[PDB]
RNA sequence: AAAUUGAAGAGUUUGAUCAUGGCUCAGAUUGAACGCUGGCGGCAGGCCUAACACAUGCAAGUCGAACGGUAACAGGAAGAAGCUUGCUUCUUUGCUGACGAGUGGCGGACGGGUGAGUAAUGUCUGGGAAACUGCCUGAUGGAGGGGGAUAACUACUGGAAACGGUAGCUAAUACCGCAUAACGUCGCAAGACCAAAGAGGGGGACCUUCGGGCCUCUUGCCAUCGGAUGUGCCCAGAUGGGAUUAGCUAGUAGGUGGGGUAACGGCUCACCUAGGCGACGAUCCCUAGCUGGUCUGAGAGGAUGACCAGCCACACUGGAACUGAGACACGGUCCAGACUCCUACGGGAGGCAGCAGUGGGGAAUAUUGCACAAUGGGCGCAAGCCUGAUGCAGCCAUGCCGCGUGUAUGAAGAAGGCCUUCGGGUUGUAAAGUACUUUCAGCGGGGAGGAAGGGAGUAAAGUUAAUACCUUUGCUCAUUGACGUUACCCGCAGAAGAAGCACCGGCUAACUCCGUGCCAGCAGCCGCGGUAAUACGGAGGGUGCAAGCGUUAAUCGGAAUUACUGGGCGUAAAGCGCACGCAGGCGGUUUGUUAAGUCAGAUGUGAAAUCCCCGGGCUCAACCUGGGAACUGCAUCUGAUACUGG
C-alpha cells in the first residue's frame, strides 16, 4: 500500500526534485538528477499528449505518497466539490494528516511524517490520529505527544524546517512541538510548476 | 401431523366441524319448510313455518355458525315472497 | 484411502498446507503423465497392440478404487491392453456419464445408484 | 362532487345498456405527436332512451353486470 | 394491534432506532404506518441521541396504539429531560 | 446558504485522399469465475445453475390466574422412625412450590424461504361503493336459572409398530336449552326474534355446614353503535414481443326473477333479448413475477429487477374443502400421482423454495457454531417459557474503505548482473554500514458502551370499610452481555513476521542484448516470425497497478452505428415498375360557440430507504445518522381561449 523501493528514481523520472529526502544535501550529489533511470536514461521521450498527463499526474502523486485508488477518489472528491476543481484536489492533499505534520517540520520528510502519524506519535486536539490520510481542519491544533518528544528525528526535522520557505497557513511552536493550521492553503500558496488543470483533463477524458 | 398442538388442532377442527355440520343441517331444515310451504301456496304454513325458523338463524348467527347478515337475507327474502302471494 | 491426519487449533492455518499438499501431487501427476507418454520414443506402437479397451469406474468407498485397480491392471497382457479411467469417490455423475460418452467405456461400480440426472443421459445415448 | 365522463353512443342494441366510447388526445410518450385514444364503456340506460350517435354524459356507480360500472345521467345532443 | 416501537436500523455494533408505529404483525424493520421519532443509544450525550415526535404519540394511543417496553421508558426519560 | 450548475476521442479499406460504413480500443459497472500471488482490519456480499433430490438436529409454542388433576421432583404432615433426641429416611396423603399426559383458551394465516405460475381475480398511478375485520381502543347496558355429555383415569382386550376395541366414570371459561332483549336483525308499521363465563389478590364488624358467605379491586365473558389496523370488491390509464397468428365469443353480452356472498356482480340458475370483443391489435403463439429503485449516459435514452423495502404468487405435483376474525393453511386435514423410509409382512410413515448440512448439476457461492444480552413476535397478571426472526460468531481478497510490509543517513558510486563503439553507462542511495522509530501481527497488563428493565423491600397518590391487594411515580440494596481474549488505553521484544501481477511495435505510459529463423510461437484491432525481431522465448532495464494483478464472462458508454432530443435513400445500404383508392395522418380563409387537446392556479397524493445538498457520530474512510431538496408523475376543482379538435 506504500510505494518503498528507491526514491530518488522518482525524482529523476519526473524532472524534478520531489522534496522525498530531507535536503540535507545537494540532490545532484545524490543522483544523476536530471537523468531518467535505467539503461535509456538519457534517451529523450518525444512524449505524447497523454504523455505529459500522465507524468504531471504521478509528480503530484509521488510528491505526496499516494497511490492511484486513493488519489482518484481525492479527484473525484475535488469534482464533486464546489470551485475550480484542480485547485480543490490539492486542497484536498494538502490537508492530509502526514502533509501538515511534514509541513509543521516534524518530519524530514512525507515519508517520515507518515511513520510519525502511523506510530501514534502524533495527537490532534489532544487526541491520537494515527492514520496518514485523516483530513486536517481550519483550527486544529496537531502536536508531538510528550512520549515522541524527545525523538532527536524530530529535533533535526524542525531545524531543516527552518530552513524552508515558511508556510502561511500554519502557526508552529518548535518548543512545544505543537502547531495550528489556520486555513486552507490558497493556490497562490503552493508551487506553481505543478499542472493541476493536466490531471483534470486526465481524469475527465 | 408433526407438532404437537398441531396435532391437537386437527382434533379440535374435527369436533367443530361435526358440530357445526349438525346445527346447520338443522338450519337448512328449517329454512327449506318455509320454501315448501311458498311453492304450495300457503300463508299460514309459510307463517308458521318462518316463525319456527326466525328464532334459529338468529341465534345460529350469534352463534358464529353464520354472519348476521345471512340470517337477516333470509328473513328478508321469504318474508318477501310470502306476502306477494297472502 | 488411508493416510496419517493431525487436527489444527485454526483453519486458515491450515489451508496453505492443504493446498501445498495438493500442488505436488498434481506436480507429480503431470511428471507421471509426460514420462510415459515419451517413454515410448516413437510416434506410435512397434506392432500391433494398438488395440485397447477403456473402463470407468466409480466405487463407493476410497479403499477399493486403488485396491482392486491394481488387481485389475494384473489381467492386463501385451495383446489388448487396459486402463481405468476417472476413478471416482462414489456413486455416479454428469461428468463421469460424460467421460464415458467421448471414448466408449463400460460404467461399472462396485456399489452405486443412478442419480436423476444421470438415467436421463445413460437412457438416451447408447451406454 | 359529479365527476363524469362525456362521450358519444357506438351501440344502443342491448336492453337497458348502451355503449359509449369516450375519445381524447393523448401526447405520444416518445414521438411527441398528439394521438388519438378512446375507450369505450359499458353503461347502463335504464328507460332506453340513449340511441346510437347520441352524445351523452355518463357517471360511474357500482357494479351493475359482469362490464357495466357506469350508468348514463344524460343526453347531451341527438340523432345528427 | 397497532404498536409504537423501534425498529433497529444502523450498522453492526452501532445500533440506531426508528421510533415507528405500525401493526405488530409486519416484521420490526418492515411496514409502518408513521415515523414518530428516533432513538441512538450510542449518541455522545454531548448533544441529542433521543427525539420524539410526543403529539404524534398520545395521538396514536388515543386511538388504541400499545407501546414498547423500550419505547415506554425513552417517553419517561425525555418526559424528565424536559 | 446549498441540493442534475453538464457533454473529448483513437486504430483499421487506399499508393495517397475525402466520404460512406462496420469491426476494435481508452471509461464506468459486477452476487462473478479462472491463472499467478497473498499481511491485518472495518462495513457489506455470498447457489445467478437443478421450482433437482434430500440423512440428522433445530426452525411454534405457551397459560396451573379456565379444568379434572398427580407422574416425575421438591419440600412439608397426623404417623411410620432415620434416632447419635431435632439433624433425620419411608410407608403414606396434591397439603403446595411446581408439573408429564389430558380437556380448554390464545397462537400454529405472523415471523422466515422461493420466483415456478401469472401479459392479469398481478403490479404501478389515481379514483370509486356494495363489505367484513382477532388482539388494542371510546361509548351504554348484560352478566340470571338450569341440563345432558366427554378426554384424562379405571377394568377387559387387538397390534411388530402406527395406532386402536369394549364398557365404566368425571371437571370446566368444552357443549345445549330456558329466562332476560334494544340505540340490534326482519318488518310500512303493529309486532316477531337473538347472547353470556368465570378466575384470581387482599379483608373490617358479623357468622355459620370452616368450603367460604359477605366487603373490595384486578381480569375474562355477552350485546349494540363507533375509532384504529387489516382485508375483499369495482373503474380508468400505464405496465413485453410476434400478423411467417385476423378474426374471437353459448354464461358468451345484456335484461327479468329466484338463489348466493361479509359485500356489488353471469357469482349461479331459469326465462327473454342477440348481443359482447377486435386492426387504438382481439384471438392464438413465445417470453416474464410488478414496483420503489439499480448500473450506465451531459441529457433524452439504453440495460436491468441479488442484497434493502412495498405488492403479488407459490409451499413435492394435480384437486378439495374443514376449522377459524383471517387459510382454501410453509413445518394442518382429505383424495389422487410421482418418490422415499420403517415392518415381526399383516400393515405403517414423510415432503428443507425455514437455519445449518448432504448428493447431484456447475466456471462458481460458506459452519450440521453461540445467544435470547439487545430490538421485535407468540403465550402469560406476572415471573417467565418459546423464537435458525434477530443479534452475533466461523468460512471465502467477492467488493468497498482504511493501514502496514519500515524512517533517516549512506559514493567514486563496491561485488554481481546488463548494455558498451572497452572510454564508460546502468541497476543505484538501491544494497552493505550508521543511527532511529515499533503502527499492525506476537506477548503480558488494564478496561467503556450496546442495560432499557426485571427482583426484594420502602414511601406517597388514586382505590376502598380499610394502612390490604392492585396500579402509577419517586428511594435505597443486590443483580441481568451471546458477541468476548470486545472497542479503546498502557507495557515488552526487535526491522524484526508481511510484495506480488500485467505490460513496454502503433493505438498506449515503458528499449536493449542473446536465442530462434514463415519454425517454436504472439495476436483486443492493425499486424509480428525466412539472420540486426524494441511484436516470439529468456535476460537486464523500464512503465503501469499494488494485497492484489491479469484473462474470461456481462450491461451501458464512446456508437449521431435505430438518429424523440439526434441520420439517411441520383452515383455509397435505401423510392414499391406505374396508377386509382378505403381506413389513417394532414388540411386554405372569416365569425360565433364549445373548452377535449394546450396553458394557469389551488388542493390532495407521489411510502420509507436510495440519489443529491448542509450538518452530526465511529481515530479517518468506507459505514451509520438529523434536516432539507428532489420524486420532473398522477388525480380533482377553478380559470384563461391564441393555436389544435368538436
Amino acid at each position: 500500500a506504500r510505494y518503498l523501493g528507491p526514491k530518488l528514481k522518482l525524482s529523476r523520472r519526473e524532472g524534478t526534485d520531489l522534496f522525498l529526502k530531507s535536503g540535507v544535501r545537494a540532490i545532484d550529489t545524490k543522483c544523476k538528477i536530471e537523468q531518467a533511470p535505467g539503461q535509456h536514461g538519457a534517451r529523450k521521450p518525444r512524449l505524447s499528449d497523454y504523455g505529459v498527463q500522465l507524468r504531471e499526474k504521478q509528480k503530484v502523486r509521488r510528491i505526496y505518497g499516494v497511490l492511484e485508488r486513493q488519489f482518484r477518489n481525492y479527484y473525484k472528491e475535488a469534482a464533486r466539490l464546489k470551485g475550480n476543481t484542480g485547485e480543490n484536489l490539492l486542497a484536498l492533499l494538502e490537508g492530509r494528516l502526514d502533509n501538515v505534520v511534514y509541513r509543521m517540520g516534524f518530519g524530514a520528510t512525507r515519508a517520515e511524517a507518515r511513520q510519525l502519524v502511523s506510530h501514534k506519535a502524533i495527537m490532534v486536539n489532544g487526541r491520537v490520529v494515527n492514520i496518514a490520510s485523516y483530513q486536517v481542519s481550519p483550527n486544529d491544533v496537531v502536536s508531538i505527544r510528550e512520549k515522541a518528544k524527545k525523538q532527536s528525528r524530530v529535533k533535526a526535522a524542525l531545524e531543516l524546517a527552518e530552513q524552508r520557505e515558511k508556510p502561511t497557513w500554519l502557526e508552529v511552536d518548535a518548543g512545544k512541538m505543537e502547531g495550528t493550521f489556520k486555513r486552507k492553503p490558497e493556490r497562490s500558496d503552493l508551487s506553481a510548476d505543478i499542472n493541476e488543470h493536466l490531471i483534470v483533463e486526465l481524469y475527465s477524458k | 401431523a408433526n407438532i404437537k398442538s398441531a396435532k391437537k388442532r386437527a382434533i379440535q377442527s374435527e369436533k367443530a366441524r361435526k358440530h357445526n355440520a349438525s346445527r346447520r343441517s338443522m338450519m337448512r331444515t328449517f329454512i327449506k319448510k318455509v320454501y315448501a310451504a311458498i311453492e304450495a301456496g300457503d300463508k299460514a304454513a309459510a307463517q308458521k313455518a318462518f316463525n319456527e325458523m326466525q328464532p334459529i338463524v338468529d341465534r345460529q348467527a350469534a352463534k358464529g355458525l353464520i354472519h348476521k347478515n345471512k340470517a337477516a337475507r333470509h328473513k328478508a327474502n321469504l318474508t318477501a315472497q310470502i306476502n306477494k302471494l297472502a | 484411502a488411508g493416510d496419517e491426519v493431525t487436527v489444527v487449533r485454526d483453519e486458515k492455518k491450515a489451508r496453505e498446507v492443504a493446498l501445498y499438499r495438493q500442488g505436488k501431487f498434481r506436480e507429480v501427476k503431470l511428471a507421471r503423465q509426460q514420462k510415459s507418454k515419451l517413454e515410448n520414443m516413437f510416434a506410435n506402437m512397434t506392432e500391433g497392440e494398438v488395440h485397447e479397451v477403456n473402463i470407468v469406474l466409480k466405487a463407493d468407498v476410497q479403499g477399493s478404487v486403488e485396491a482392486i485397480s491394481d488387481s485389475l491392471l494384473k489381467l492386463s497382457t501385451d495383446e489388448v491392453k487396459v486402463k481405468i479411467i476417472g476413478s471416482g469417490v462414489g456413486g455416479i455423475t454428469e461428468t463421469d456419464a460424460t467421460l464415458a460418452a467421448a471414448s466408449n467405456a463400460i460404467l461399472v461400480g462396485f456399489n452405486v445408484r443412478a442419480d436423476a440426472s444421470a438415467r436421463k443421459v445413460i437412457e438416451a445415448e447408447s451406454l | 362532487k359529479i365527476r363524469t365522463l362525456q362521450g358519444r353512443v357506438v351501440s344502443d342494441k342491448m336492453e337497458k345498456s348502451i355503449v359509449v366510447a369516450i375519445e381524447r388526445f393523448v401526447k405520444h410518450p416518445i414521438y411527441g405527436k398528439f394521438i388519438k385514444r378512446t375507450t369505450k364503456l359499458h353503461v347502463h340506460d335504464e328507460n332506453n332512451e340513449c340511441g346510437i350517435g347520441d352524445v351523452v354524459e355518463i357517471r360511474e356507480c357500482r357494479p351493475l353486470s359482469k362490464t357495466k360500472s357506469w350508468t348514463l345521467v344524460r343526453v347531451v345532443e341527438k340523432a345528427v | 394491534m397497532v404498536t409504537i416501537r423501534l425498529a433497529r436500523h444502523g450498522a453492526k455494533k452501532r445500533p440506531f432506532y426508528q421510533v415507528v408505529v405500525a401493526d405488530s404483525r409486519n416484521a420490526r424493520n418492515g411496514r409502518f404506518i408513521e415515523r414518530v421519532g428516533f432513538f441512538n443509544p450510542i449518541a455522545s450525550e454531548k448533544e441529542e441521541g433521543t427525539r420524539l415526535d410526543l403529539d404524534r404519540i398520545a395521538h396514536w394511543v388515543g386511538q388504541g396504539a400499545t407501546i414498547s417496553d423500550r419505547v415506554a421508558a425513552l417517553i419517561k426519560e425525555v418526559n424528565k429531560a424536559a
